[PDB]
């Protein structure tokens, strides 16, 4: 039997109980993403922003369900309506984590006829 | 004093043109137009007698009571220049007429049925004069300009709003992702269209808690007090009411109304209510163009506003002069301070009818929003000065690099045409100078300038005096 | 595309989105309160109560509602009460920083007519 | 005008106001203690145990009126009933004082007969 570790063991949702995304992991995952004709975006947040958190409920009564601070993270630029290059994307994750090396990224894609966030995963870690 | 049965002239009741008018007499001005061989004092009469006491034959009722008290009473009629079959009808109402607090019942007879009178071809209502001892029957404004101001922590300049677009179609984390991202580059405000209330794409209690968290987000990423007006305005009393309930469940600070479409007698409610319990509440005009926008016919916008005012709202659409829609400058500065201020001298250049007395009243905030962008700063500031709230809808969310940046242009727009003000500069003359200047120095601005360089909106007025 | 950073980029409300206000820029906003008659004022705050915040929140019900804590700072002496000497005003600004010189200090002023305050900024930064 | 300073000032109720008691005036109030029967007690905690707080109000519906955490203080050893010899009461000052170093130290005085602390002050700061 192995113990599975409560001590400093966060995730951060899609593919995070992988194996680390290699550099071709990752560019099959945006060939997925124009595959499909999704719509690229690129989201990040410092650390202190980037784990769900609830004080914003001091404010409340009794309405805290489903309601977390830190779901939102900030946009990279746009989505990239009308991107069918995987190249283009793959050159915004450079360039996001360039401008932010501290803080986590997350690459994330968009269906606009169901209108929700139909893919995403973390790019880069602090 | 005997009863006579059968129809006699209005104008032997009604047309009073020597009344001496009382200090708590609510008085009308009308713009009337009488058909073909109709008088005007028997028309100006027919208005008084049909909006207060008076039917179409003799009634013998009368004389249980006293006619001389109640009755309404055209006591003035002036010619149009300019025109020659419209004249001013000045009707003087005695406050024992009008139910305290409710502006339903004051329109209830002014405007009820003497607009589709045959004997008219068309009637508008230019003016009230609502008399201190009537203004102090309304709860009026939750909280008014100095209150919001100073709940807010806001001050030395206009506010900053913003409708979220697309109108209709967003979903509800959609919109709390456009609303953070538009408050966290500078705006204090963003909004729910008027028209987003609660629909299949997008629930209202969904979107006011993801509102929520994008309000929160940008404080703390900011520091500064940010709001998004959470629309109220619903199908039913009850509906609206819990959508307020939330909100205050919720701590966010403004909600708004949309107060001709979901109606006065829902709106001094919510007005109340937002008293109460410490919200801003944003007023929506939406439809008062169909009312107010012809010369000849309805009511102008200015009483619309007064009615507002009484009812009860902390800000109130005002147009912009310079945008998409409708507003011609000195008429619109003309209700801007019967909007603001606490004391409004007779002044027809501006189409002021009465003076008007409010009484302490809390003044209402304009709100100057369609179709301005960021080289309509200095005449938006020239115009309004700092108590109004200056919103950007596509000016912000078509910026070409998106909210914050697009929030952020209009954000150094307004700061540096307030600076240059403040300085001295002359904005009427100076203006374009002022943003070429900041466009230099903020690159989001400049990508705003450049944009909508030379996008303006010049049309013949409609609504003029 | 240019992005607006998330991460340490606090605001102080009016002219905060300025270049920083030089001496001359600062001294002119002190001739623009005496030219309207308005009635200067100092306050201050240290960098714990500079900031807007909801921790008294946790000993209300439902009534959060526009309280925030952290709006009202500490007022420098009294209100500036019927000066109309801009070098006065000035003289107080540098007293008040010289006193507390890791302080937030604003200068503001007020209109009595209104009764409300009609202008404001930073003047110093920790 | 002189500037009340807000930063750093916290006060701790009777007689914080006044300059720093002497040995002779802190024996004065002992005096006071004794020629008028009342019951010396001692009371000492933890910096962070100090000061008033709200934390307790988390676990509240709207029930915090006049409810703070931090009023109680722990007690040390018993309230001297029957002392009537302010030697006695001296040497616990020095004995709890001694034991505790690091901690906030009051001295206290209950009055039986209204049965409520009628005096106090702090007697030690760490
Ligand atoms: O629906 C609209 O068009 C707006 O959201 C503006 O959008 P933009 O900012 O994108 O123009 C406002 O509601 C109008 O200003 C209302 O008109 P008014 O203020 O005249 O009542
Ligand atoms: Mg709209």
């Amino acid at each position: 039997m192995m113990v599975w570790t409560p001590v400093n063991n966060k995730m951060f949702e899609t593919f995070s109980y992988l194996p680390p995304l290699t550099d071709e992991q990752i560019a099959a995952q945006v060939d997925y993403i124009v595959a499909n004709g999704w719509i690229p975006c690129l989201e990040f947040a410092e650390a202190d922003k980037a784990y769900v958190s609830n004080e914003s409920a001091i404010r409340f009564g009794s309405v805290s369900c489903l309601y977390y601070d830190n779901r939102y993270w900030t946009m990279w630029k746009l989505p990239m309506f009308g991107c069918r290059d995987p190249m283009q994307v793959l050159r915004e994750i450079v360039a996001c984590t360039k401008a932010f090396p501290d803080a986590y990224v997350r690459l994330v894609a968009f269906d606009n006829q169901k209108q929700v966030q139909i893919m995403g995963f973390l790019v880069q870690r602090p | 004093a005997g009863f006579k049965a059968g129809v006699k002239d209005y104008r032997l009741t009604y047309y009073t043109p020597d009344y001496v008018v009382r200090d708590t007499d609510i008085l009308a001005a009308f713009r009337m137009t009488p058909q073909p061989g109709v008088p005007p004092e028997e028309c100006g009469a027919a208005v008084a007698a049909e909006s207060s006491t008076g039917t179409w034959t003799t009634v013998w009722t009368d004389g249980l009571t006293s006619l001389d008290r109640y009755k309404g009473r055209c006591y003035d009629i002036e010619p149009v220049p300019g025109e020659d079959n419209q004249y001013i009808a000045y009707v003087a109402y005695p406050i024992d007429l009008f139910e305290e607090g409710s502006v339903t019942n004051m329109f209830t007879s002014i405007v009820g049925n003497v607009f589709g009178f045959k004997a008219l071809r068309a009637l508008r209502l230019e003016d009230l004069r609502i008399p201190p001892a009537y203004v102090k029957t309304f709860v009026g404004p939750p909280h008014g300009i100095q209150v919001e101001r100073d709940k807010l922590n806001k001050y030395g300049r206009g506010l900053l709003g913003c409708t979220i677009k697309p109108k209709l179609g967003l979903s509800a984390k959609n919109y709390g992702r456009a609303v953070y991202e538009c408050l966290r580059g500078g705006l204090d405000f963003t909004k729910d269209d008027e028209n987003v209330n609660s629909q299949p794409f997008m629930r209202w209690r969904d979107r006011f808690l993801f509102v929520a968290e994008a309000i929160y987000k940008a404080q703390a990423e900011t520091g500064e007090v940010k709001g998004h007006y959470l629309n109220a305005t619903a199908g039913t009393c009850e509906e609206m009411m819990k959508r307020a309930v939330c909100a205050k469940e919720l701590g966010v600070p403004i909600i708004m109304h949309d107060y001709l479409t979901g109606g006065f007698t829902a709106n001094t409610s919510l007005a109340i209510y937002c008293r109460d319990n410490g919200l801003l509440l944003h007023i929506h005009r939406a439809m008062h163009a169909v009312i107010d926008r012809q010369r000849n016919h309805g009511i102008h916008f200015r009483v619309l506003a007064k009615a507002l005012r009484m009812s009860g709202g902390d800000h109130l659409h005002s147009g912009t002069v310079v945008g998409k829609l409708e507003g011609e400058r000195e008429v619109t500065l003309g209700f801007v301070d019967l909007m603001r201020d606490d004391y409004v001298e007779k002044d027809r250049s501006r189409g002021i009818y009465f003076t008007q007395d409010w009484c302490s009243m809390p003044g209402v905030m304009p709100v100057a929003s369609g179709g301005i962008h960021v080289w309509h700063m200095p005449a938006l500031v020239e115009i309004f000065g700092d108590d109004a709230c200056l919103q950007f809808g596509g000016g912000t969310l078509g910026h070409p690099w998106g909210n914050a940046p697009g929030a952020a242009a209009n954000r150094v727009a307004l700061e540096a045409c307030t600076q240059a003000r403040n300085e001295g500069r002359d904005l009427a003359r100076e203006g374009g100078d002022v943003i070429r200047s900041a466009c230099k120095w903020s690159p989001e601005l400049a990508a705003a300038c450049e944009v909508w360089k030379e996008i303006k909106f010049e049309f013949d007025t409609i609504d003029k005096l």
